[PDB]
């Protein structure tokens, strides 16, 4: 059902509260709107394999590509840091 | 004395000698291989603790 | 409306059934009957894969789906998972129907058919299970059961203290276990089967060692390689038929299993296939070795077992686990025959000794199971009449296999390990049934009775050791490999050396005839050689010295307890918080405490007098040099 | 209306008729279990606050409407999971405790009562002063509770709590001061925004880190925890609540979020050696100790240090594995705790080892609840707690590979304790007691039936009340 509509966590200057909730709110349906994306990339995947048998390099190698590409992304929401000043890691 | 006592140490060193890892084991001693395999329990009277129980 | 879920779920009702039990007997011939009924519907299931779908039980659950990952309930019954299901019910199935009129009688006889068909239910949801998740559930199941199990009695050392022994070696496995399947959810995504076959096409082409090799330090746990093995033979003394699940089919055997759902990944990284190799070629000579000295029949062929699955290490460690997989299906249909064979003739006997020093007649006196695990010996020795000869003689053949290079000393390694599975068979035999008569105990035909109906059991796996060779002719075949073009023991089947594959076999007679000369002149066994052969029997006979872990074990729980005399060491910062803290008190309360009683004005205006004297001192300390601090610490020194 | 309970209130004033005072006490937290459970049907989105009271009453003395909140904000969030492992356990500890009650007085359920809604005030806390005052509240009833109805040496017993955990609590007092004093504000739940800069970030870090590392043992003081379980008086809270008491993960959840949003530097070479070496050390201690609540204490030393290094692991799958051992181990060592005080204590008065051997040959059924349930405090491949520390593993090996890699020997020293204590606590001879009697009491079944199935039942992993990751991570 319902959607709510995302702020734009970086641009309300942190005192209206509730639209920083509704920032966080929307930023973290982002987060799994990217993660079921994955689950969609997983889900194909495993149907290209069962139809393929020994097909590994015919037609799923494409889908490997950008699944070992989208799994170091799309985990993490954290918060947008301020200044990104001191670096490390 | 002494050489009966040279000769039975020497042979108790000789029976070291031929000291065996996997004896005989017969079943009911306890060596383990029969040894309780089922314990018949013995049957006492239940003990009660608490009072209202 | 027969399907999959009834080839597990109706095992699941083999505890359901008997947890609500109130039924002293009867659990028997409902239970094993539940058995004999998944068993042929198995059976059926195996004869539909003429057409080799796939029948995938998906969602029974979603066990977690938070970030990257879903954990489902699934359950796909592959090729790969058909061969030792269909291991697995058949000798489970038999050991039900033998364990019926043998363990007859007992204070709690109910509990050993529950706990054994649970067992088989949480095996075959180890087999089955379409992913790591389940596949962890049911293969830390097995063990926790085992436990139970194999300590179904409640004695002193032979079960009880054995059963720690047991699961906590399984459990040496279950921590890498656990710490390799982190690694694939690091690396990995699903954590199933279906996607981690695709992703052998990695980021950079990494190590991935840590991936396999953590589950092979499971590979050494379960099925017993040389890195910790004493447990099988510390475990052989719970009763025969938990002994046969132990060895034959059931427990032994997940150790190859999850090398071989793992099969992708195998044939990416030949630096774990090396270790895998050499581990194994380790274990068939240490086996060969103790169960040549050690005189327990249940040792002897509880270190069959290692012998028998070292080269199927050997195997999975030269590409050609096909040929482990029909190995593995061979060894549990022999080891389901002998051990049910060996548990008759210890319960035909009367003092049911485990030796073999005190038998000398399973000649006449006791023909049948003689016949039986006559045929269960020669299946042991690869010979060239049944089965036997197909379940090795080509994993021989693979030591051969030169698409590896540095690989002609396995082959070697086999063939000693060959020879000394052959004089197991031979060195039993003998002293069973062609030796003199050696204890005078049960002596007018006392153990003629021979048991009841356990033919029967006897009879079909020894039908399946017979002529089940000629049927699943597995060596060009398809039968869901991976197989990535490195080997494929294609010319391991063509033309090897003659003066080689022919000779594994005539060895084999040649050892067998001369351990059957020892009847006709005895000096094996004989000349007391105090000087070398006396203590090389010795060394041999305590399991090659694997208790030096015990020189592990108890010479680190002093080091476990020297950790408990460090945590005192934490107390010695707590008990002087009430100790000096109840010095510092009798040390605060003696200063100015001269008189006390009486005069206690002179004390006071004397210290009121320190007081301004040392408080304007230390002003004037203070305003010159800050950095002097100790006036106050020598101050704390008293208190 | 407003007099609607103190007119129950004189129904309690006329119910010391009957003076036990007893089933009363267990009848308000069994309906304070449905009072729980209807508020379980609203938190259903959205991820704020849900909903609020400020029971402090800045223009009031208990009301709350008011536009300068200068008062507690006692109030409910995603730390519901808590409340609903709190309830369920509250009347699981008086039923356990219902016989032996030992007739000193009755009070003893007035202060287990009290300290079971204390720590529910607990979770519904929001601001630092407001989880401070109920988060040492407890600790005079339960100095009593040691003091008087305990078996050991009390004086010895009752001491080290107030040492301990009232030390590293007002440790706890100068980080709550000097966020106090810079905010001047302290809605935790209204607060994850700070522009706190970091070595005046980090001092704070230190002055909380020490007191959860008192609250939840690691190897700089944890003979805090054990001594208080070996003279464990009174089955029912002899353990369980100060068992409970323990899930001060919630503060290392509740807080070091919301402003230590930079506090790696510590993060890494601090919490996870020192979590480490407890799951070593601490859990190797296990083995010569004779008593035999001392060896399921270290269990739960082991079982939280394997939890919080899933806390510091900054992915959503650590902290969901923390929340789901936070309510998994309260679910099964409460029920260990329970079958060594309240059915084998009491069948024998004495809780060393040595002479305590030999079960399952008189006891049969008992053994039966003990193998399963030491299972489940071993790992167990079914969820009594797997789940937990399999995703605890999973964050600590991501965070940092080398000391998750040596954090996966937990298992092996998990199975350390139980499979050294079961073995030799059912070797069938039992040759120096004398065949005590029936083992389930017919309630302590129940009882320990209710928490074996609550461990059970979380296969099926129920994360719908907590948007895990709602705010721990970085990016
Ligand atoms: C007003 C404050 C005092 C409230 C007293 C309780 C109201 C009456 C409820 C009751 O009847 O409790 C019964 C119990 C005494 O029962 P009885 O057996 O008849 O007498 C003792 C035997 N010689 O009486 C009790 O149970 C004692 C009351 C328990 C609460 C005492 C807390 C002690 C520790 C203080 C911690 C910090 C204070 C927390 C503040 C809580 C305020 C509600």
């Amino acid at each position: 059902h319902q959607r709510p509509e995302l702020v734009s966590f970086d641009d309300i200057n942190y005192n209206d509260h509730k639209k920083v909730r509704e920032a966080q709110e929307s930023y973290t349906r982002e987060q799994f709107i990217r993660l079921e994306a994955l689950k969609t990339v997983r889900k194909a995947l495993e149907k290209c394999y069962e139809e393929s048998g020994p097909n590994h390099f015919e037609d799923c190698k494409n889908l490997a590509e950008q699944y070992l590409d989208m799994l170091p992304t799309h985990r993490l929401q954290g918060y947008l840091g301020y200044q990104r000043n001191d670096p490390s890691k | 004395p002494r050489l009966l006592a040279r000769t039975l140490d020497e042979t108790r060193a000789h029976l070291y000698e031929f000291r065996h890892p996997d004896p005989i084991v017969p079943p009911s001693f306890p060596g383990g291989t029969k040894y309780e395999r089922n314990v018949p329990p013995r049957m006492e009277k239940i003990m009660q603790h608490n009072l209202y129980e | 409306i027969s399907l999959i879920i009834i080839l597990p779920c109706i095992s699941w009702l083999f505890p359901l059934f008997f947890g609500r039990q109130l039924g002293y007997v009867f659990v028997t011939r409902m239970t094993s009957t539940l058995i004999i009924i998944t068993t042929l519907i198995t059976y059926y299931y195996f004869y539909q894969l003429l057409g080799n779908n796939n029948p995938i039980n998906l969602e029974l659950f979603n066990y977690l789906n938070i970030d990257y990952l879903d954990i489902n309930y699934n359950f796909e019954i592959d090729a790969l998972t058909i061969t030792m299901l269909l291991a697995i019910t058949t000798i489970s199935s038999m050991v039900h129907i033998y364990s019926i009129g043998y363990m007859e009688t007992d204070p709690h006889q109910v509990r050993f058919f529950s706990l054994l068909s649970m067992f088989t239910f949480w095996m075959i949801i180890l087999v089955t299970g379409s992913n790591y998740f389940v596949l962890f559930v049911g293969w830390e199941f097995i063990g926790v059961t085992s436990y139970l199990l194999i300590s179904f009695w409640v004695t002193r050392l032979q079960a009880m203290k054995s059963a720690l022994s047991a699961v906590l070696m399984n459990r040496f496995g279950d921590a890498f276990f656990v710490l390799g399947l982190c690694v694939i959810a690091y690396v990995f995504g699903t954590l199933n089967y279906s996607t981690i076959f695709a992703t052998a096409y990695l980021i950079n082409t990494d190590l991935l060692v840590l991936i396999m090799l953590a589950l092979f330090i499971a590979a050494m746990a379960k099925s017993a390689q040389f890195g910790l093995h004493n447990w099988l033979t510390l475990a052989m003394e719970g009763p025969t038929p938990v002994s046969s699940l132990l060895h034959a089919a059931t427990l032994v055997t997940a150790g190859i299993y999850l090398l071989l759902r793992s099969a992708n990944i195998l044939e990416y990284t030949p630096t774990v296939l090396f270790i895998i190799l050499w581990i194994g070629a380790l274990t068939t000579l240490s086996a060969g070795l103790i169960a040549i000295c050690s005189n327990d029949l249940k040792r002897i062929i509880a270190l069959s077992t290692m012998s028998q699955l070292g080269m199927m290490t050997i195997a999975i460690g030269l590409s050609a686990y096909n040929l482990a997989l029909f190995h593995l299906l061979g060894h549990a249909f022999f080891k389901a025959l002998l051990f049910m064979s060996a548990g008759s003739i210890i319960h035909s006997i009367l003092n049911e000794s485990q030796d073999i020093r005190t038998y000398g007649g399973l000649l006449s006196y006791l023909p049948y199971t003689y016949i039986c695990i006559t045929i269960a010996s020669l299946s042991l020795m690869a010979m060239p009449g049944l089965t036997g000869y197909y379940t090795k003689d080509i994993i021989i053949e693979s030591t051969y296999g030169s698409y590896s290079i540095s690989n002609y000393v396995v082959y070697w390694i086999a063939y000693l390990s060959a020879v000394l599975t052959c004089v197991y068979s031979m060195k039993i035999l003998y002293l069973t049934f062609y030796s003199n008569p050696n204890n005078n105990t049960i002596t007018y035909y006392n153990a003629h009775e021979s048991n009841i109906y356990i033919t029967l059991p006897m009879f079909i796996l020894a039908i399946f050791a017979m002529f089940a060779g000629w049927i699943l002719k597995d060596i060009g075949t398809h039968i869901l490999p991976n197989n990535f073009s490195y080997f494929d023991t294609e010319f391991s089947i063509t033309q090897f050396y003659k003066l080689l594959p022919l000779i594994s076999a005539i060895l084999v007679s040649i050892l067998i005839v001369v351990l059957n000369e020892f009847f006709a002149i005895v000096f094996n066994l004989n000349n007391k050689y105090i000087n070398t052969v006396y203590s090389i029997f010795n060394q041999k006979l305590v399991s090659d010295q694997i208790l030096n872990h015990f020189i592990i074990f108890k010479g680190l729980v002093t080091s476990g307890n020297i950790a408990h005399h460090v945590d005192k060491g934490s107390l010695y910062r707590l008990g002087p918080v009430g100790i000096n803290r109840l010095l510092n008190k009798a040390s605060y309360n003696v200063i100015n405490l001269s008189s006390n009683t009486r005069s206690s004005l002179s004390m006071n205006s004397m210290l009121i007098l320190i007081t301004i004297v040392s408080l304007l001192l230390l002003v004037l300390v203070m305003n010159v040099n800050f950095i002097i601090v100790i006036p106050v610490l020598i101050s704390i020194l008293y208190i | 209306l407003l007099s609607s309970l103190y007119l129950f209130n004189r129904i309690l004033a006329w119910q010391g008729n009957v003076k036990h005072f007893y089933l009363f006490a267990s009848n308000l937290l069994l309906l304070f279990i449905v009072v729980l459970y209807i508020n379980f049907n609203t938190f259903s989105n959205s991820f704020q606050f849900n909903f609020e009271l400020f029971n402090s009453l800045n223009p009031f003395g208990l009301s709350n409407s008011d536009i300068s909140n200068g008062l507690l904000f006692g109030i409910d969030g995603l730390s519901l999971t808590f409340i609903l492992l709190t309830v369920l356990l509250i009347p699981l500890t008086l039923l356990g405790n219902w016989y032996n009650i030992n007739f000193n007085s009755n009070l003893y359920y007035t202060l287990v009562l009290a300290i079971g809604l204390v720590i529910l005030l607990n979770f519904w806390a929001l601001d630092y002063i407001s989880f401070y005052i109920l988060f040492e509240a407890t600790l005079p009833l339960l100095f009593i509770l040691i003091h008087i109805y305990g078996s050991s040496d009390s004086e010895r017993a009752s001491f080290y709590v107030l040492m301990f955990t009232l030390s590293g609590s007002l440790f706890m007092l100068l980080s709550i001061v000097v966020i106090s004093i810079v905010l001047n504000t302290t809605n935790f739940i209204n607060h994850n925004l700070f522009v706190l800069s970091l070595d005046l970030q980090t001092i704070i870090w230190l002055g909380l880190f020490i007191a959860i590392m008192v609250k939840t043992p690691l190897f700089p003081i944890h003979v805090w925890l054990p001594v208080v379980h070996s003279e464990s008086p009174l089955a029912g809270s002899m353990i369980l609540a100060g068992l409970i008491l323990k899930l001060a993960l919630y503060a290392i959840l509740r807080l070091l979020l919301p402003l230590l949003c930079e506090a790696q530097i510590l993060y890494t070479p601090m919490i996870y050696i020192i979590s480490l070496l407890t799951i070593i050390l601490t859990s190797l201690a296990t083995l010569r100790q004779i008593d035999l609540k001392v060896i399921i204490a270290y269990s739960s030393i082991s079982h939280m240090g394997i939890a919080i290094l899933g806390v510091c692991s900054n992915t959503s799958l650590g902290i969901y594995g923390s929340i789901v051992l936070g309510v998994a181990h309260g679910f099964v060592s409460p029920a260990l705790f329970l079958i060594v005080g309240g059915i084998l204590y009491d069948r024998y008065h004495i809780r060393i080892v040595n002479y305590y051997k030999g079960l399952t040959t008189y006891m049969p059924q008992l053994a039966t609840y003990i193998i399963i349930l030491s299972f489940a405090n071993i790992g167990t491949p079914l969820t009594g707690n797997f789940t937990g520390e399999f995703l605890s593993l999973q964050g600590g090996f991501i965070r940092n590979p080398i000391i998750g890699g040596i954090s996966c020997i937990s298992v092996l020293l998990a199975a350390i304790y139980q499979l050294k204590l079961t073995n030799k606590l059912t070797g069938g001879i039992s040759s120096i007691y004398m065949h005590r009697t029936n083992d389930v009491t017919i309630r302590e079944k129940f009882i320990m039936n209710i928490l074996i199935i609550s461990t059970l039942i979380i296969g099926i992993c129920p994360q719908i009340m907590y948007n895990l990751l709602y705010w721990t991570v970085n990016n």
